[PDB]
RNA sequence: UUCAUCUAGACAGCCGGACGGUGGCCAUGGAAGUCGGAAUCCGCUAAGGAGUGUGUAACAACUCACCGGCCGAAUGAACUA
């Protein structure tokens, strides 16, 4: 029951009545049609399974003081706003999850009783701990595991135990030790239980009320001998703690004959349409039907007569104001690893003792989509402030340090507005601790990111995900003119989406990945209609490897001018990786000096100081991995022709000789200089196509292959998945580098090596080896050398090689170097 | 819901057998020869393939 | 043949020499364990089991190097062996009724007795977890460490061990299967 | 001392950090030889050995597990030989 | 048409062991009898192969050979037409 802005932002004010938690489970337990019935019974009203593109519902109920001695916090009130935002399970959209969790401090889980707690339930558990995140165990779908399949009280209660252990593990292990015991107990009044397609929910605690006295013992001692091992004895009318009785029979245990019991009764005489039994049991409940109510019969009979017994969001929201945490508790110990740097400066610790009144501090993790002026309003959450309609305060982008400037934009907000279900409406304040919705920042911030108004502030956490961009992609236009379009709307994909991380390539294509291919294939959906608004053109990543020689080219290859005068000969020999690898490293620079540097390359990576002080070109545009020396010394024109020398050679190194592509750690040495008398004849119009043609023949006579680019892909998974991988990668050539683990949690991170050309779709084989369990964060590493010789169609690349020149609309094959040389 | 005698009495009459290499039929894992007369009561057999 | 009739040869030596000894029987065994056993005594007890070729050393019994042969052959029958010795048989009798321990749940073995066991803190981090929940027994997490929630009986006396329960009963040191290694026959001089 | 495939016990006692090491037939092989045979093949598979050793080698089957069950001296001319193809001390045990 | 071992105590059969070194030489991102080459050993007895396979990522685990219970005379293996 919400009223208006102001009576809404009253609640809000105070901080130890907001339970600011969200939703997460798995891809079909019941949780997104669920969280919509909670709503259409407890919702918002003020004076008026694929998550597709969700918000965060706000929401308020009512409790008592009395509820109040239960809950060991700070809390006086007694009128709760709970503000849940949605945040989609699943694994290969796991985006928004990950963003939840940092914005939020609490959190609900929906296990299920039949289908259970899953593998990736499991693992997502494992990330709202691994954040120090509080526990809502909700085991729904209880009406199928009592109506298709109906079990007995003792044995649906094991079903129920599994889910309760099962739950349990992820916590002792994917937890953190400083949130104390968060190992949810269903005694313990921690657990839920429930169905949320028929609107009915009830809790441990909530018959615990309606039983204290009506027992005569306090609730709290008996609800908690209402779990586990605990009977009463229909006999001796006592509680004994023994399964059998002075004899040695049967016992229905305490909790399967109070609360299971009447359930049990009420299940199947409203599932068989008895209401010749009905009425009784309907009046031990306190239950009335009237008019058009009772017109319902059977299945909708029991949806009713139920919800009228156990109510939707009161039940859930029982045990997440009296368990379920606000900023007060949460934050007390949460903003540790919340920022970084000093945990002892005053900002985060305005964040500790939540001042609205102190340090501005707030974190947009999402950016909430509607394309007007702008484009649309961003998403966050304050920590330490209130907001306002045209406040100026500072930016901190994903760069910027405290003590630099850029990533730092400090502009006044147009206008606030709080987010109430799927829409917004014009508000103006916010204090800290609560989740706003702060717009007209769009055309500034770079996506997620900080926001706070002093400026000694350092930095705080960048998210955390644990997925990275896998998904490999290219695109074009099946209509050449609209090309531009589609570009700007990467642009928009950027701005439209979190983890969806767009790139351009060395093959002049505009790179897509992400967290799936159904990820991907939804990124390019509500693209190709919208973002885009054009037919497109997808197909694998075209990949370009590197034309590199190594077995020291024997002959000495000829190529005189045009006129046949000023003739050179080149040796092609192998440059070390070390010494090619620094060149694009900053340390062997194309601008630096010679003496230091030969000092450099004989000292550190070995070699003779003549040619390492001799150097001249750095192929291609001089900062690539291709070095040229002067094998000469008395040249009566050395530097004199030095420059179209060092021309020629990068247009050749860069466009290659084998197909097409530049080379890579290849020396060419011009053993020989053969020049002509005056020096017209000796300028670049000709020395172009001869030191060109020098390294055509000298190439193919160098004995070359190709060292293609190389993926350090760090697959952390679980431990039985192991069994998986070894065998994933011991297709694909997967040169796994290393695999440690942590003693305790089973998860072994292990890292790997994986060819370009052996990864379009590889994420997938992964997580199908073993369930979605397996984690591919492939990161190229370096370019690992093959061995085939490709100038024969047989070798591996050699297939890629001739067709990449049958790409291009090429010679066909590789036209021998006999077809561009000079001789007799 | 499995569990190890029940799992394995259901795999005694469905996995636990042995695939003809001629005519496929189903035969006593513990089995040497073909009882169909079509494959010429052939010799060449495989244990039912198991799963990975 | 070959060794059939060394075999007669060689445990006829042993038989001819001594002054008493055991034709000790035992079903339920293991290898290792049995080497342990001749290693117990590697001088004064020196083992050494038979078969058919002890139906004939009652045929060797038909040789008779001594007339007490008589009180030999009605213990040919079962898995039994040999025990050969020269000292007080009281205090070599208390050595092989001390050699006398066993194996675990080998899955699918016998399941005779009570299976009941009590409730305390394991003491190992939560691991063979998913076996107790298609299993179904009450367990909560103490400190980490798996603790025992329910005094579980797991299988009534009188049926064929289950692979997944047997494994975790390993965890549990229950070892009561088989308790083999004992005498069939005692004889003297 | 001791490298490839790894047979060391380890019991602990909340927070007591002690090692017990087994010393398999790997670390006997390498244990009395000289330092090519300890270091320096890193980049080289170990394939060589022959010259004599002796009764010494009966106290390193002391640290190899002595839960054979029998003689010393007789068992070492087994192991040490047909598994241990380098050192073989007597060119008599294959 | 050929060789075993063969009531003395057989094979087909059901009943109890499948070991130490050993997570063997290396070889390993990983390999411990079962991806793998090269070695194919004796301590002991009734016996156990660096091991017959399944399956573990590798361990573990099950199992076969070898050998003890009983069934208790043949009847197994190799070939011809
Ligand atoms: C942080 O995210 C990272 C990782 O996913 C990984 O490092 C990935 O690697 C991309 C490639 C990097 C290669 C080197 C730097 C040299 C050759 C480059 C590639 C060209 O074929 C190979 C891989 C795959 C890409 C081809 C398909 C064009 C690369 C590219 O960016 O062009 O790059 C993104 C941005
Ligand atoms: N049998 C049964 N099905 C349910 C119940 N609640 C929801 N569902 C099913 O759950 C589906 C929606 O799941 P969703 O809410 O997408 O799951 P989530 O993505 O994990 O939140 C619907 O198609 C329903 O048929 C229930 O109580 N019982
Ligand atoms: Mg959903």
């Amino acid at each position: 029951v919400a009223f208006t802005v102001d009576q809404m932002r009253s609640l809000m004010d105070k901080v130890t009545n907001v339970r600011n938690m969200s939703v997460i489970a798995h891809v079909d337990h019941g949780k997104s049609t669920l969280t919509d019935s909670l709503v259409q019974r407890a919702g918002i009203i003020s004076a008026a399974g694929i998550t597709i593109k969700s918000t965060a519902i706000s929401l308020y109920s009512e409790m008592s003081d009395e509820d109040v001695k239960e809950i060991k916090q700070k809390t006086d009130g007694n009128s709760f706003l709970i503000n849940l935002i949605d945040s989609p399970g699943h694994v290969d959209f796991s985006s928004e999850v990950t963003a939840a969790l940092r914005v939020t401090d609490g959190a609900l889980v929906v296990v299920d009783t039949i289908e259970g707690v899953c593998v990736q339930t499991e693992t997502v558990l494992r990330q709202a701990l691994g954040e120090r995140i509080k526990p809502v165990v909700v085991i729904n779908k209880v009406d199928r595991a009592l109506l298709e399949l109906q079990v007995s009280k003792e044995d649906l209660y094991q079903t129920f135990a599994r889910t309760v252990e099962s739950v349990n593990v992820i916590v002792s292990t994917y937890a953190d030790e400083v949130l104390g015991d968060v190992q949810v107990y269903p005694a313990r009044g921690t657990v839920a239980f429930g169905s949320g397609l028929h609107g009915w929910a009830f809790t441990i605690r909530q018959f615990a009320t309606r039983y204290a006295k009506k027992f005569g013992v306090d609730k709290a001692k008996m609800m908690d001998r209402l779990w586990g091992d605990s009977f009463f004895n229909p006999k001796t009318k006592k509680w004994t703690n023994k399964d059998t009785d002075a004899e040695g029979k049967p016992l229905e245990r305490a909790f399967n004959m109070f609360i299971l019991d009447p359930i049990f009764r009420l299940f199947t005489a409203i599932m068989n349409f008895k209401k010749d039994e009905i009425p009784v049991l309907l009046e031990k409940l306190e239950i009335v039907l009237k008019g058009d109510e009772k017109d319902l019969e059977g299945k909708a009979l029991l949806k009713v007569v139920m919800r009228k017994f156990l109510p939707a969001a009161d039940a859930l929201l029982e045990m997440i104001v009296l368990h379920l945490p606000s900023p007060v508790t949460a934050q007390a110990y949460r903003a540790e690893q919340l920022y970084e740097g000093p945990a002892d400066d005053a900002n985060c610790i305005a964040i500790k003792n939540c001042d609205p009144k102190a340090d501005l501090m707030l974190y947009v993790s999402k950016m909430v989509p509607t394309s007007d002026k702008g484009r649309f309003y961003a998403f966050g959450r304050v920590f330490a402030g209130t907001v306002k309609s045209g406040q100026k305060v500072r930016i901190q982008g994903p760069n910027y340090v405290p003590g630099k400037k850029d990533d730092l934009f400090i502009k006044a907000i147009q206008r606030v507005v709080l987010m109430m279900g799927r829409f917004v409406e014009p508000i103006d304040d916010c204090p800290a601790g609560n989740i706003i919705g702060l717009v007209g920042i769009d055309q500034f911030l770079l996506k997620t990111g900080t926001l706070t108004t002093s400026e000694t502030a350092h930095n705080m956490k960048v998210m955390k995900f644990s997925v990275s961009p896998v998904v490999q992609v290219a695109v074009e236009v099946k209509n050449a003119n609209d090309l531009p379009k589609l570009v700007e709307g990467l642009k928009r994909l950027s701005k439209s989406d979190p983890c969806v991380l767009t790139y351009m390539s060395e093959s002049g294509e505009h790179i897509v990945a992400g967290t799936g291919e159904l990820h991907l294939e939804i990124c390019l959906q509500d693209l190709e209609h919208d973002h885009a608004g054009v037919p497109l053109k997808i197909s694998p990543p075209v990949v370009a490897y590197r034309e590199t020689v190594e077995s020291e080219s024997s002959q000495t290859a000829l190529s005189k001018s045009p006129n046949k005068h000023n003739r050179i000969y080149l040796k092609a020999e192998p440059i070390d990786e070390e010494v090619s690898l620094a060149i694009e490293n900053g340390i062997i620079n194309p601008r630096d000096d010679f003496k230091a540097r030969a000092r450099i390359m004989a000292d550190d990576y070995g070699w003779d100081v003549t040619d390492a002080r001799k150097i001249w070109c750095f192929g291609p545009d001089g900062n690539g991995p291709n070095l040229v020396i002067d094998q000469t010394k008395a040249v009566q024109y050395l530097h004199e022709i030095k420059d179209s020398v060092v021309a020629a050679f990068q247009w050749a190194t860069k466009e290659g000789p084998i197909f097409g592509e530049e080379m890579r750690s290849v020396r060419v040495n011009i053993l020989d200089v053969t020049l002509h008398a005056d020096a017209i004849h000796r300028g670049g119009g000709q020395i172009i196509p001869t030191m060109r043609r020098a390294t055509y023949a000298g190439f193919l006579l160098a004995d070359p292959k190709i060292q293609e680019p190389v993926f350090l892909v760090e697959i952390q998974c679980p431990e039985q998945a192991v069994g998986g991988i070894y065998s994933v990668l011991n297709k694909k050539r997967g040169q796994v580098v290393s695999e440690e683990q942590r003693p305790g949690t089973p998860l072994f991170t292990v890292k790997a090596y994986l060819p370009v050309n052996e990864s379009f779709g590889f994420t997938g084989e992964l997580r199908q080896a073993t369930g979605g369990q397996a984690f591919p964060q492939m990161v190229f590493d370096h370019w690992s050398t093959l061995g085939s010789d490709p100038l024969d169609p047989t070798s591996k690349a050699g297939e890629i090689v001739l067709a990449a020149r049958k790409r291009h609309g090429m010679k066909e094959e590789v036209p021998g170097w006999q077809e561009y040389y000079d001789k007799l | 819901i499995i569990e190890p005698s029940l799992k394995a009495l259901a795999s005694k009459y469905n996995c636990d057998k042995s695939v003809c290499r001629k005519c496929y039929a189903r035969l006593p894992p513990r089995a040497t020869n073909c009882r169909k007369r079509k494959c010429g009561h052939t010799n060449q057999l495989r244990p039912k393939k198991k799963l990975k | 043949r070959e060794k059939k009739a060394e075999y007669f040869a060689k445990l006829r030596e042993y038989l001819e020499e001594y002054k008493s000894l055991f034709v000790v029987g035992v079903d339920n065994v293991s290898s290792q364990q049995m080497h342990e056993v001749r290693k117990e005594l590697r001088g004064r007890a020196v083992v050494l089991m038979g078969k058919n070729t002890m139906v004939r050393r009652a045929i060797r019994g038909f040789l008779s190097d001594l007339p007490d042969f008589e009180k030999l052959l009605p213990f040919v029958k079962g898995n039994v062996g040999f025990v050969f010795t020269n000292e007080p048989l009281t205090e070599i009798k208390n050595v092989i009724v001390s050699n006398r321990v066993a194996a675990p749940a080998r899955a699918g073995a016998v399941a005779p007795e009570d299976i009941w066991v009590r409730a305390v803190n394991t003491g190992m981090e939560p691991g063979k977890t998913s076996f107790f929940q298609a299993l179904g027994v009450p367990t909560k997490i103490a400190r980490g460490t798996i603790e025992i929630v329910s005094d579980v009986k797991v299988v009534d006396a009188g049926n064929k061990v289950g692979q997944s329960e047997a494994s975790l009963l390993n965890l549990l040191n229950i070892s009561p299967f088989t308790f083999g290694l004992t005498v069939v026959q005692v004889y003297d001089n | 001392k001791g490298i490839k495939v790894t047979v060391q016990l380890k019991i602990q006692n909340r927070q007591a950090a002690a090692s017990v090491v087994p010393s398999a037939s790997s670390l006997v092989i390498t244990a009395l030889k000289e330092p090519p045979r300890d270091r320096k093949k890193d980049k080289n598979v170990k394939h060589s050995g022959n010259i004599q050793l002796d009764e010494i080698i009966e106290i390193a089957r002391q640290m190899r597990d002595k839960s054979f069950g029998r003689t010393l001296a007789s068992v070492t001319k087994e192991i040490l030989g047909t598994a241990q193809s380098v050192g073989c001390r007597v060119d008599f045990k294959n």
